[PDB]
C-alpha cells in the first residue's frame, strides 16, 4: 500500500505530494518570515538578544527557503504533469522513476540544509553567494557544503523534471493537434523548460566550482591570489533573471487559461503572444545584466544594457492589454479566481511600474541598493508566485478533488492577505525615498511605525495562514455538506441570459479541454485512448 | 479580419432544417446574440418561429426580453420600441404588464 | 475479450509492484552518507577507515541497485517499442547531461583566456611564482584513451552487426585497456605532485584530471556489470539495454574528450 | 538453461514479495541496515545529552 | 497498483483510525508549523 | 487454439506510411555503416601514424625535459625564485592525523624551517 | 506446454509464453525470433502498418451529424474525444462524449454520437 506514497509511476500523487512538501515549506518560511519581522518590529533587542549572525542566518533561511522549496516545486510539477500530458491524450507519463529518483534524492537537500541552518557558525550571507562574502572564514563548519549539495540535488530535481515535459511535448503528441495553435498553458511550460533548461546548468558549474574553492582551497574568486568572483556573479545573474522568467511565465499561462475558461471568451491575439512569448523565451539571454550597472563596465555597455533592459519591456504591457481586452466585452463573475487574478494584474502593474522606473542606468547610481530596489522585487515575486499559486489552489482543488470548497471562507482569505499586502507595500515608497538601509538587525527608529504597521500587515497574513488551514481541515471535514448545500460555489461559470436551465444544466462547461469534465482522477491507467480533435 | 457575418446566418438556417429539439434553437440564440451585429426583423422573425416550433412561450420572452437587452448601441430605444411593437402585435405575447409592475 | 486483451497487453505496460522499502532504505544511505560528511567536517574520533568503508558499502549498495533493476527489465519482459525507446531517451539524456558538466567544468578553467583580473596576474600565465608544473604527467592517459577511443569509435557498431566472436575480442581487449588505464590512474595515487594544503598556483589541471577520472571509473564500472549481466544470461539480443548505449557511448564520449585534449594539455602550459 | 525454467515456474506457481532472489543478501543487509545504522546514527544525537537542558539562563 | 477510484485516498495519508482520525497527525503538522524556527532561536538564544 | 470471438482490433487498413518509416530506418542503419567504414577507412589510414608520432614526440620531450625535479629535495638556496607574500602565509590550523599535522606526507611543499 | 508456431497476427497471447530459443553459431538472425518479450509483434505491426494503440486519425474531416455519426473503436465505457468542425480548425475545440445512457451534443454541429462495441458472443 506504501507504494502508491513512495514510487508512484502515476503523475497526480507525485504533484499532490510536491504540493504537500511545498506548502509545508511556505507556512513554515511564512512562520519565521513573521518572527524576523518581530526581530524588525522595533530597534533593539525585545526578543532576540541581538546576535546579527543569527540575523542574517535567519534572513538566508527565509529567502534560501521560500524561493527553493515553496515557489519551485509544486508551482511548475503539478501543472505540468497534471495538464500537460494528459491534455494532449497521452495514456501515462515516461520517467517515474526519474521523478522518484528527484523526490528520493530531495530528503538529502532538506536535511543538510536544516544542518546547515542549525550549526554554530552557519551560513548568513543571505541570497548572494558571491565570495568573499561567502567565504569560509566568517561562516564556518559544513553550512556552506551542505548548502551547495542542496543546490546541486535541487536543480538535478528541476532538470530532469523539464527534460521530461519536453519529451513528452516533442513525442507524445496526439496527431490531430497542430504545433502553432497550442494552448499558452503548454508553450508557457515549454518555454520555462527550455530556459530553465539553459539556465540551471550555469549555475550548478558555479555552484560546483565554489564547492571545489571550499573543499581543496584553490583560489578562482577569491581576491587573494588573483581571483574574479565577478564571473561568479554574472553567472548568478544569468540564473536569476531567467529563474525569474521561470517562476513568474507557469503562472501567466495558469492566468490565461483561467480567465479563457471563465470568460468564455478568447484571449485577444492569441497566437500573436505565443510568438511574443516565443521570442521572450529566446531573447531572455540578453537582459540578465541589468543589475551591474556599477561594478565598473563601460559606459557604451551599459548603454547597451540598458537599451536591451527597456526594449524587451513592452510585451509585459502587451500582455495586461491583452487580458483587459480578454476580460472586456465578455461576462465577469463575482468569483474568487476572477479578484485574483485582478488583484494579481493590478499589482503587477505596479510592480512593472517599479521596474520601468528601474530600467534607467542614470537614475540607478542613486537608485540601485536603495530600499526601492528591494520593494521592487519583493512586490513582483510576492504578488506574482503567491498570488499566482493561491489562484491555481482555489481554481483547481475541484479539478483534482471534486469536493467543493466555501465561497465565504476563500473571499474573507483574499481579504485578508489582500490587505496585509496593501498595508506592507504602500508605506515602501516613502520608506526607499528617505533610504532607510537594508538588512540591519538594528536600525535606526525612524521608521518605527512603518515597521509596526509592516508588522501588523505579517501578522495578519499568519493568520491568514492559520485560516488557510482551517479552511482545509473544513473542506476535508464538510466535502459532502458543501456538495449538499449551496455554502459552496458549484459550477465554475455562471450562465449567460441566453440558456434555459436544462441545457445549462446539460451544458455546465464548454471549455477547451475535457479535464473539467473529467471525473475525479481515475486509477493509474487514464486516457486509454489517443485524443482526437479538429 | 472583418470576415463574413451572413456565412453564420446561413449556418442558422441550415442548423434550422436540421432542428431536432429546442436545444438548437438555444444554441443558435446564443450564437447570433454572441455576435456584435444587430438582427433584422427577418432573421429575428426566423429565430422566433425556430424556438415556437416548439412552442415554448417562455422561450419566446427570452427572445423578447433579450431583443430589449442585447446591445447597447449608444442606447437604442425607438428602434427597440417599434421593433417589439410588431414582433407582438404578429403573434401576441402579453408579459410587460406583469413583470414591470414590481 | 480481444478487445480487452489488447487495451490490457499493449496499452497497459504497468508492472505490478509490492511494498518493497529499496527506496526508503536508499535514502537512508543518502542519509548515512550525509552524516559520515558531517563528521568527517567535525567529529571527536580521529579514526579515517570508517568514512572510507561508508562510501565503500554505499558505492557496492549502489551498484548492487543498478545491476538487480537491470536484471528485472531483463527479467520480467513485458518489453514493447514503448519501454526501450523510453529507457533510450533516458540514458541519452543522462549522458547529455554528463556532456553538458564535462562542458562546463572544461570552461571553468578555459574562461581566463583574455585575462580581466585585477592584481596578482591579470596576465596567464602570472609570472613571479614557480610552483609545480601540472602538464606533462596525464599525457600518457589521455594518448592511451585516445588510442582505445580511435578503435573503439565503430567496434561498438561491428559488434551490434556481427555478435560473433569478434565481439568477445573486442570486449576482451576492452577490459584489458580499461584495466591497463586504471592501473596508469592508480600508480600515482598519494604522492602524485604534492599535498594540497596551501600555495596553489597550477593544481587546477591536477584537480581537473582528477574530476574527470571519476566518469572513467564509472565507465569501467558500468562495463564490468554489463559482463557480468550477460555472465547471468540476461542481456540478449532482445530488448538490449547495454547495447543500445553502448553503440552510441563511444561517441558521444570522443567528442567531448577531444574537446578537453586538444586543449588543457597544448594550452596554458 | 536448465535453472532458468525452473525458476520461472516456481515463480508463476509461487507469487510472493521480496522476489524470494537474495534471501541470504537480505539477511546479510537489512538486519545490519537497520542494528549498526541505529549505531552510528544514534550517538552523534545522543552525545549532546548531557549538555541538553539549555535553558539560556545567566548570571 | 490500479485500484485506486480517486475520490478519497489520493491523499498521502489514511483518513481511519480511532487514535488519528486526522486529529493527531495534523496537531503534529501544526506543532511543526512553528517548530523549526522557535527551535533554531532556541539553539543559539532564547524564545 | 487461442480463443478469439471475432477479431482483436487489428485495425485500420495499411497505408504507405509504414513503408516509409522502414525505407527511412533502413536509410539511417545504411548511413551508420557507410560512415563507420569511412572513418575507420580514413581514421587508420592518417590518424594512427599521426597519432603515434605525437605520442612518440612527446614521450621524448617529456622524459628530456621533465626530468630535472628529481634534485629538487637538495639544493643550495642560490637560485630561489623571488617569492613573495603568495607563500609562507598563516592557514587554517590542522589538528587531524599525527605525522607533521599535515593532510599528505608530502614535506617538499615548503622548503622553509 | 508447446512451442507456438506464432504466424498469425491475432494467434499470440502472453508474453511469458514466448522465449526464443538461441543460436550456436552463424550470424544475428533478423527481427522476428531473437526478439525478446512481445516488442517483435510490435516491431512487426509498425514495419507493416497493422498496429495496436494505432495514432491513425479518426474521421476528423468528416462532420459526423445524425445522417452518419462518427464512428469509435473501443469497448471502454468512457470517451475522451473531441470535434469542432469538418475543417482542420474553425472554433476553440470542445470534447464530445458518446454514451449509451443518453445522447450527446455536439453544440456547433449538435451531432448525436453513438459509442460502437467489438462483437461479442
Ligand atoms: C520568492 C520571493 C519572495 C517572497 C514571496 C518574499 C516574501 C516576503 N519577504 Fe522577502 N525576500 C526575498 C524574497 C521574497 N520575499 C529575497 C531575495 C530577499 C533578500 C534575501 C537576503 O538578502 O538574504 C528577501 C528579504 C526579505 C527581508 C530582508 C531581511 C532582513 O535583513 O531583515 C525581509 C524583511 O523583513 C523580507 C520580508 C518578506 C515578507 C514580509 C514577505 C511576505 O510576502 C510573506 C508572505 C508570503 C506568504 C503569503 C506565504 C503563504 C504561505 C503558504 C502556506 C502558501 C500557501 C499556498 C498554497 C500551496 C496553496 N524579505
Ligand atoms: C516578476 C518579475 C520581475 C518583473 C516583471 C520585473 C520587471 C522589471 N524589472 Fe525588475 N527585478 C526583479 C524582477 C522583476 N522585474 C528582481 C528579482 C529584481 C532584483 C534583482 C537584483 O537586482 O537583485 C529586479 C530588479 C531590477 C533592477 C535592479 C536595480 C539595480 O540595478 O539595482 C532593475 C534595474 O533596471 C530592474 C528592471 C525591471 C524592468 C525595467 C522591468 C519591466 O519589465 C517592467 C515591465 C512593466 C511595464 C512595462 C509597466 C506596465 C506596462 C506599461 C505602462 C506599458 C507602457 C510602458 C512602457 C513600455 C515604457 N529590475
Ligand atoms: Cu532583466
Amino acid at each position: 500500500m506504501v507504494q502508491r506514497w513512495l514510487y508512484s509511476t502515476n503523475a497526480k500523487d507525485i504533484a499532490v505530494l510536491y504540493f504537500m512538501l511545498a506548502i509545508f515549506s511556505g507556512m513554515a518560511g511564512t512562520a519565521m518570515s513573521l518572527i524576523i519581522r518581530l526581530e524588525l518590529a522595533a530597534p533593539g533587542s525585545q526578543y532576540l538578544h541581538g546576535n546579527s549572525q543569527l540575523f542574517n542566518v535567519l534572513v538566508v533561511g527565509h529567502a534560501v527557503l521560500m524561493i527553493f522549496f515553496l515557489v519551485m516545486p509544486a508551482l511548475i510539477g503539478g501543472f505540468g504533469n497534471y495538464l500537460l500530458p494528459l491534455m494532449i491524450g497521452a495514456t501515462d507519463t515516461a520517467f517515474p522513476r526519474i521523478n522518484n529518483i528527484a523526490f528520493w534524492v530531495l530528503p538529502m537537500g532538506l536535511v543538510c540544509l536544516v544542518t546547515s541552518t542549525l550549526v554554530e557558525s552557519g551560513a548568513g550571507t543571505g541570497w548572494t553567494v558571491y565570495p568573499p562574502l561567502s567565504s569560509i572564514q566568517a561562516h564556518s563548519g559544513p553550512s556552506v557544503d551542505l548548502a551547495i549539495f542542496a543546490l546541486h540535488l535541487t536543480s538535478i530535481s528541476s532538470l530532469l523534471g523539464a527534460i521530461n515535459f519536453i519529451v513528452t511535448t516533442l513525442n507524445m503528441r496526439t496527431n490531430g493537434m497542430t504545433m502553432h495553435k497550442l494552448p499558452l498553458f503548454v508553450w508557457s511550460i515549454f518555454i520555462t523548460a527550455f530556459l530553465l533548461l539553459l539556465s540551471l546548468p550555469v549555475l550548478s558549474a558555479g555552484i560546483t566550482m565554489l564547492l571545489l574553492d571550499r573543499n581543496f582551497n584553490t583560489s578562482f574568486f577569491e581576491v587573494s591570489g588573483g581571483g574574479d568572483p565577478i564571473l561568479y556573479e554574472h553567472l548568478f545573474w544569468f540564473f536569476g533573471h531567467p529563474e525569474v522568467y521561470i517562476l513568474i511565465i507557469p503562472g501567466f499561462g495558469i492566468i490565461s487559461h483561467v480567465v479563457s475558461t471563465y470568460s468564455k471568451k478568447p484571449v485577444f491575439g492569441e497566437i500573436s503572444m505565443v510568438y511574443a512569448m516565443a521570442s521572450i523565451g529566446l531573447l531572455g539571454f540578453l537582459v540578465w545584466s541589468h543589475h551591474m550597472y556599477i561594478v565598473g563596465l563601460d559606459a557604451d555597455t551599459r548603454a547597451y544594457f540598458t537599451s536591451a533592459t527597456m526594449i524587451i519591456a513592452i510585451p509585459t504591457g502587451i500582455k495586461i492589454f491583452s487580458w483587459l481586452a480578454t476580460i472586456h466585452g465578455g461576462s465577469i463573475r463575482l468569483a474568487t479566481p476572477m479578484l485574483y487574478a485582478i488583484a494579481f494584474l493590478f499589482l503587477f502593474t505596479m510592480g512593472g511600474l517599479t521596474g520601468v522606473a528601474l530600467a534607467n542606468a542614470s537614475l540607478d547610481v542613486a537608485f540601485h541598493d536603495t530600499y526601492y530596489v528591494v520593494g521592487h522585487f519583493h512586490y513582483v515575486l510576492s504578488m506574482g508566485a503567491i498570488f499566482s499559486l493561491f489562484a491555481g489552489y482555489y481554481y483547481w482543488s475541484p479539478q483534482i478533488l471534486g469536493l467543493n470548497y466555501n465561497e465565504k471562507l476563500a473571499q474573507i482569505q483574499f481579504w485578508l492577505i489582500f490587505i496585509g499586502a496593501n498595508v506592507i507595500f504602500f508605506p515602501m515608497h516613502f520608506l526607499g525615498i528617505n533610504g532607510m538601509p537594508r538588512r540591519i538587525p538594528d536600525y535606526p527608529d525612524a521608521f518605527a511605525g512603518w515597521n509596526y504597521v509592516a508588522s501588523i500587515g505579517s501578522f495578519i497574513a499568519t493568520l491568514s495562514l492559520f485560516l488557510f488551514i482551517y479552511i482545509l481541515y473544513d473542506q476535508l471535514v464538510n466535502g459532502l455538506n458543501n456538495k449538499v448545500n449551496n455554502k459552496s460555489v458549484i459550477y465554475n461559470k455562471a450562465p449567460d441570459f441566453v440558456e434555459s436551465n436544462t441545457i445549462f444544466n446539460l451544458n455546465t462547461v464548454k471549455s477547451s479541454s475535457i479535464e473539467f469534465l473529467l471525473t475525479s482522477p481515475p486509477a493509474v491507467h487514464s486516457f486509454n485512448t489517443p485524443a482526437v480533435q479538429s | 479580419d472583418e470576415e463574413t457575418f451572413e456565412e453564420f446566418t446561413a449556418r442558422y438556417e441550415k442548423e434550422f432544417d436540421e432542428a431536432y429539439d429546442l436545444f438548437e434553437v438555444q444554441r443558435v440564440l446564443n450564437n447570433c446574440f454572441s455576435y456584435d451585429l444587430v438582427p433584422a426583423p427577418a432573421v429575428i422573425e426566423k429565430a422566433l418561429r425556430a424556438a415556437r416550433r416548439v412552442n415554448d412561450l417562455p422561450t419566446a420572452i427570452r427572445v423578447f426580453e433579450a431583443l430589449k437587452y442585447k446591445v447597447e448601441n449608444e442606447d437604442q430605444y425607438k428602434a427597440y420600441l417599434d421593433e417589439l411593437k410588431d414582433v407582438r402585435q404578429e403573434l401576441g405575447v402579453p408579459l410587460k404588464e406583469e413583470l414591470f409592475p414590481s | 475479450m480481444t478487445h480487452l486483451e489488447r487495451s490490457r497487453h499493449q496499452q497497459h505496460p504497468f508492472h505490478m509492484v509490492m511494498p518493497s522499502p529499496w527506496p526508503i532504505v536508499v535514502s537512508f544511505a543518502l542519509l548515512s552518507l550525509a552524516l559520515s560528511t558531517a563528521l568527517t567536517m567535525h567529529g571527536y574520533i580521529g579514526n579515517m577507515n570508517m568514512v572510507y568503508l561508508a562510501l565503500f558499502v554505499l558505492l557496492t549498495s549502489s551498484i548492487l541497485w543498478f545491476r538487480d533493476i537491470v536484471a528485472e527489465a531483463t527479467y520480467l519482459g513485458d518489453h514493447t517499442m514503448a519501454v526501450r525507446k523510453g529507457i533510450n531517451l533516458g540514458f541519452l539524456m543522462f549522458v547529455l547531461s554528463e556532456v553538458l558538466i564535462f562542458a562546463g567544468l572544461f570552461w571553468a578553467y578555459f574562461h581566463s583566456a583574455m585575462s580581466p583580473d585585477v592584481t596578482l596576474g591579470a596576465c596567464w600565465p602570472p609570472v613571479g611564482i614557480e610552483a609545480v608544473q601540472p602538464t606533462e604527467l596525464p599525457l600518457l592517459n589521455t594518448i592511451i584513451l585516445l588510442s582505445s577511443g580511435a578503435t573503439v569509435t565503430y567496434s561498438h557498431h561491428a559488434l551490434i552487426a556481427g555478435n560473433r566472436n569478434k565481439a568477445l575480442s573486442g570486449l576482451l581487449i576492452t577490459f584489458w585497456l580499461i584495466v591497463i588505464f586504471v592501473t596508469c590512474q592508480y600508480i600515482e595515487y598519494t604522492n602524485a605532485a604534492f599535498t594540497i594544503s596551501d600555495g596553489v598556483y597550477g593544481s587546477v589541471f591536477y584537480a581537473g584530471t582528477g574530476l574527470h577520472f571519476l566518469h572513467m571509473v564509472m565507465l569501467a564500472a558500468m562495463l564490468g556489470v554489463n559482463y557480468w549481466r550477460m555472465r547471468n544470461y540476461h542481456l540478449t539480443a532482445g530488448h538490449h539495454v547495454g547495447y543500445e548505449t553502448t553503440i552510441i557511448y563511444t561517441h558521444v564520449l570522443d567528442v567531448i574528450w577531444l574537446f578537453l585534449y586538444v586543449v588543457f594539455y597544448w594550452w596554458g602550459v | 538453461a536448465n535453472k532458468v525454467i525452473q525458476l520461472q515456474k516456481i515463480f508463476q506457481s509461487s507469487t510472493k514479495p521480496l522476489w524470494w532472489r537474495h534471501p541470504r543478501s537480505a539477511l546479510y543487509l537489512y538486519p545490519f541496515y537497520a542494528i549498526f545504522a541505529v549505531a552510528v546514527v544514534t550517538p552523534l544525537l545522543y552525545i549532546p545529552n548531557a549538555i541538553r537542558g539549555i535553558k539560556a539562563k545567566k548570571a | 497498483v490500479h485500484f485506486k477510484d480517486g475520490v478519497y485516498e489520493n491523499i498521502p495519508f489514511k483518513v481511519k483510525g480511532r487514535k488519528t482520525p486526522y486529529a493527531l497527525s495534523h496537531f503534529g503538522f501544526f506543532a511543526i508549523g512553528f517548530a523549526v524556527p522557535f527551535v533554531a532561536c532556541y539553539v543559539q538564544l532564547k524564545k | 487454439l487461442p480463443p478469439n470471438a471475432l477479431k482483436p482490433a487489428f485495425g485500420p487498413p495499411d497505408k504507405v506510411a509504414a513503408q516509409k518509416f522502414k525505407e527511412s530506418l533502413m536509410a539511417t542503419e545504411k548511413h551508420a555503416k557507410d560512415t563507420s567504414n569511412m572513418w575507420v577507412k580514413i581514421s587508420v589510414w592518417v590518424a594512427l601514424p599521426a597519432i603515434a608520432l605525437t605520442a612518440v614526440n612527446t614521450y621524448f620531450v617529456e622524459k628530456e625535459h621533465a626530468e630535472h625535479r628529481e634534485h629538487l629535495k637538495h639544493v643550495p638556496d642560490s637560485e630561489w625564485p623571488r617569492d613573495y607574500e603568495f607563500m609562507n602565509i598563516r592557514s587554517k590550523p590542522f589538528f587531524w592525523g599525527d605525522g607533521d599535522k599535515t593532510l599528505f606526507w608530502n614535506p617538499v611543499v615548503n622548503r622553509h624551517i | 506446454p508447446v512451442v507456438k508456431t506464432a504466424q498469425n497476427l491475432a494467434e499470440v497471447n502472453g508474453p511469458e509464453t514466448l522465449i526464443g530459443p538461441g543460436a550456436k553459431e552463424g550470424t544475428v538472425p533478423t527481427d522476428l525470433d531473437q526478439e525478446t518479450g512481445l516488442a517483435r509483434l510490435e516491431l512487426l505491426g509498425k514495419l507493416e502498418g497493422i498496429d495496436v494503440f494505432d495514432t491513425k486519425p479518426l474521421d476528423s474531416s468528416r462532420k459526423g451529424t445524425m445522417k452518419d455519426p462518427i464512428i469509435i473503436e473501443s469497448y471502454d465505457d468512457y470517451r475522451y474525444v473531441g470535434c469542432t468542425g469538418s475543417p482542420a480548425g474553425s472554433h476553440t475545440i470542445m470534447w464530445l462524449k458518446p454514451t449509451v445512457n443518453e445522447v450527446a451534443r455536439c453544440w456547433e454541429c449538435g451531432s448525436v454520437y453513438k459509442l460502437n462495441p467489438v462483437g461479442v458472443p
